[PDB]
């Protein structure tokens, strides 16, 4: 939400016990394209709450 | 000759379906080719790589994908060369063969220009420190990495 430019979602990985979390990190692979001091930060989201 | 009866029906068949990815790789290059130079998200292009050299190897990947089928073709007997439907194959083949290396020509130039250029900040780019605070940082241009 309300990030400079667009993050693609560079990798995913799920929570080990069960389907309950799902880990992603964020990143640009185009080279030099990546905004200068842009949002370096990963999330993980609940599938109970994917509001945010 | 009983199978080679089969096969003389079977050449043809290849002959098509060598026809239609051709003309699938060509199409795909025509609409890559606007993206590739236009530098745009959702490239040609694969992951990191230089907007130049990415290119390069975009088209690589192509021409060898073309190339393939053709050194597998010549192997076949039956003069498969002779027949009119394989020349006008080889005829597409050579036309998008051309516009590909003449795509490649374009970007090596356009680069050892780039090269030249480059060459000079390197040489000129010192040390440079911004801002009211005395922040002095690494002026290492992006265009020499």
């Amino acid at each position: 939400e309300k990030e400079i430019c667009k993050r693609s979602v560079s990798e995913i990985s799920w929570h080990p016990e069960g389907p309950t979390k799902v880990a992603v990190s964020y990143a640009i692979m185009r080279f030099q394209q990546m905004p200068e001091k842009m949002p370096t930060q990963a999330y993980v989201w609940d599938l109970l709450n994917p509001n945010s | 000759p009983i199978i080679a009866d089969e096969l003389e029906k079977k050449h043809i068949v290849l002959l098509e379906m060598y026809k239609q990815d051709l003309k699938q790789v060509q199409s795909i290059f025509l609409e890559g080719k606007q993206f590739v130079d236009s530098m745009h998200e959702n490239a040609p292009l694969f992951l990191n790589m230089p907007p130049i050299a990415g290119a390069l190897t975009w088209c690589k990947s192509l021409r060898d994908r073309i190339q393939e089928p053709i050194e597998k073709l010549a192997q076949l007997g039956q003069g498969i060369t002779e027949r009119e439907e394989y020349k006008d194959v080889q005829k597409l083949y050579t036309s998008i063969t051309k516009s590909i290396k003449d795509y490649e020509d374009q970007k090596i130039l356009s680069w050892e220009k780039e090269v030249e250029d480059s060459s000079q900040d390197k040489l000129k780019q010192t040390l440079l420190c911004k801002d009211e605070n005395d922040l002095i940082k690494v002026n290492f241009d992006p265009s020499l990495v």
